[PDB]
């Protein structure tokens, strides 16, 4: 069913379940999508968040509730809460500090709090944590930490905490690679290492979960595909190699995206091909097979 | 005990009013929510019922009606005509949350939630509603009165024949340990009573003889699934555990009990045998027909 | 070092006062203690704040 977006679309996010989809587009409106047990996408509500068009979207833990997270060029970032009772979603807050046009907003993992990050024109990364789960109105601003000038992706790592430390990986412009780590209590992000040879314009970056291995993947939607394996080792204490490369795209990797398990990555492109694809025991990655359109 | 893949999770089995031997069954967690009516015996699929909404409640509404509620707390039921394999669907109301369990006064077909909407015979208009909230047991134990088992396993005397809303009653351990989910209350006389513990013990009651927790056990593994009893032997019976497991405890026998069903498998759906299921907490496929 | 910042944390100094250089004698740094009213005000102002806070990354006098 048409997205009933007037203008186009910059984003779509899976809920947790994987039952509800979001949506934001220039036409300044999130959509909110059920999943009918009758199978057919229905939206369940769409509203005009903000002044200027809608980059980017994502969902929070469902621990939390059921708040979606916007980010828009009028220079804000929206926290919205689900009103079951329902105009459907409420504006929990706003956050006014980006002086300039955002391009992203990412959730942190579930073990970590509510707590997002945002990167902006500014290239300023900022975080904000909710430090009373109770008010989610009350959000505070965490960190900011100081990038370059252009494109901007953010992608945490979705380890869960306890048995690994918080990082995330930044992807602005690029053949260049950012990526940033969490002190002990220094309480401040370090740049702990880069992702080398990223080639043209970083459209996507994506953190793989780390579910049973203990090495974390990185993968970035390039004008080429790469796959990044980060190793930590014990002053520094990071590796990365580079796994992989793949152009059979021709042209821009606009999305990569990971599955649920880590198992099977997915990039887009220009080509209108979507690609899927499987660790090789070699740990080498292959193209399992490819949907067209 | 011949056994028959659905390929479907069973969540209902009624021998039919009509021995145990017109099966009926409602399967629920399927794309379109189902049940069979004449299946199987053999194929006999004469109502497989296509159906929205899923089975909350379910009564065979006569030897040619089926009574049922259906997923959201809606009430569906049809008219069992099986002569010309087609039928009318009799109930459809529409937010009577769902319900816990089934009960029945004749012929107001009483339940509880996990609120209370008292429809009945042709009543068609929601004539009775205590609604008071619940923190899933619920019977007749005289007409009309009931008493609601909260998931603190709480049960409560209260009615729907004279006016007022609280209860007028109150069963209820020492400590409130397991939820509401399988109580029990005899045909030998409706005064007696008693409850399954979802560790694996009883949880025998006296109206009379006091309050008291008169029996517990020990010897389940799971929740308390549902219990097998003879229609007419009402001492007989046997026991079973939220896997889906069954542990004869050979109550017209004296403590004997065994490693009971085919077992093993996953859970098993609901209640009724005459002449058969005694449905786990879980609600699997599971199937045999060799009752006597 | 959290638990080295809380013995230096508890201890105060005076009130009230803005005593960020109270934790300077902890010898930490917060940016949060860092976290500007005139630079709120502003809303060239901004670019001097910028290279005051420049100047003190470079002192925390």
């Amino acid at each position: 069913i048409a997205a009933d977006h007037k203008d186009l679309i910059h984003d779509v996010s899976f809920d947790f379940h994987g039952r509800r989809m979001a949506t934001c587009s220039s036409d300044q409106s999130v959509k909110v999508w059920d999943k009918s047990e009758n199978g057919n996408w229905h939206c369940t509500a769409s509203w005009k968040t903000h002044s200027g068009s809608v980059w980017r979207v994502t969902w929070a833990h469902p621990e939390f509730g059921q708040v979606l997270a916007s980010c828009s060029f009028d220079r804000t970032a929206a926290v919205w809460e689900e009103i079951v009772g329902e105009s459907h979603w409420v504006k929990r807050t706003t956050l006014v500090d980006s002086r300039t046009s955002v391009t992203d907003v990412k959730f942190a993992p579930k073990h970590m709090g509510l707590m997002l990050a945002t990167c902006s024109a500014d290239g300023v990364v900022r975080i904000y944590e909710a430090p009373d789960v109770m008010n989610l109105s009350q959000w505070s601003l965490q960190h900011e930490i100081s990038c370059k000038l252009s494109c901007s992706c953010i992608s945490w790592n979705p380890s869960s905490s306890r048995a690994h430390s918080p990082m995330i990986a930044v992807g602005s412009d690029d053949g260049k690679v950012q990526i940033y780590e969490y002190n002990e209590n220094t309480r401040k992000y370090a740049k702990a290492e880069t992702l080398m040879s990223v080639s043209d314009p970083v459209h996507d970056i994506a953190f793989a979960p780390n579910l049973g291995r203990s090495f974390h993947i990185l993968a970035v939607a390039t004008k080429d595909v790469r796959i990044f394996t980060m190793k930590p080792l014990r002053v520094t204490k990071f590796e990365i190699h580079t796994v992989a490369q793949f152009d059979n795209h021709n042209s821009q990797v606009w999305r990569v995206s990971w599955n649920i398990t880590g198992t099977v990555l997915a990039s887009s492109g220009d080509d209108g091909t979507v690609r899927l694809w499987k660790a090789n025991y070699m740990d080498n990655w292959k193209c399992i097979g490819v949907l067209k359109g | 005990f011949a056994a028959k893949f659905v390929s479907h999770k069973i969540s209902r089995t009624r021998w039919r009013p009509v021995q145990p031997d017109v099966f009926a069954t409602g399967s629920w967690d399927n794309e379109e929510n189902k049940v069979c009516v004449w299946a199987t015996s053999d194929p006999k699929q004469l109502c497989d019922i296509k159906h929205p909404g899923d089975v909350m409640d379910m009564q065979f509404l006569d030897k040619e009606r089926i009574v049922t509620g259906s997923s959201t707390g809606t009430v569906t039921i049809f008219r069992h005509h099986e002569n010309n394999q087609t039928l009318s669907v009799n109930q459809r109301w529409e937010q009577a949350a769902p319900c816990t369990a089934i009960v029945c006064s004749s012929p107001e077909i009483v339940s509880v939630g996990e609120r209370i909407n008292c429809f009945r015979a042709e009543s068609r208009d929601v004539l009775r509603t205590i609604d008071d909230a619940d923190s899933h047991g619920v019977t007749f134990l005289r007409t009309t009165e009931i008493l609601t088992v909260n998931s603190v396993g709480q049960l409560k005397l209260w009615d729907l024949r004279k006016q007022g809303n609280d209860p007028t009653q109150i069963f209820s351990v020492t400590g409130e340990r397991v939820p509401l989910h399988c109580v029990d209350r005899h045909p030998n006389q409706q005064h007696v009573v008693a409850t399954g513990g979802q560790d694996g013990m009883l949880c025998i009651w006296d109206v009379r003889h006091g309050k008291m927790p008169m029996s517990l056990l020990n010897a389940h593994e799971a929740e308390m699934w549902e219990v097998h009893f003879h229609p007419s032997n009402p001492d007989h019976l046997f026991t079973c555990s939220e896997d889906g497991s069954l542990w004869h405890w050979d109550a017209s026998a004296q403590l004997e009990i065994t490693n009971l069903l085919p077992s093993s498998t996953l859970s098993v759906n609901s209640l009724d045998v005459l002449g058969l299921v005694c449905g786990t907490d879980a609600e699997a496929i599971y199937v045999t027909r060799r009752l006597f | 070092d959290v638990r080295s910042p809380r013995l230096f944390p508890s201890s105060h100094a005076k009130r009230t006062s803005s005593m960020g250089l109270l934790q300077s004698k902890f010898a930490s740094p917060s940016i949060s203690r860092i976290s500007t009213a005139q630079g709120s005000h502003s809303p060239i102002l901004p670019v001097t704040p910028w290279s005051v806070p420049a100047p003190l990354a470079p002192v925390i006098p």
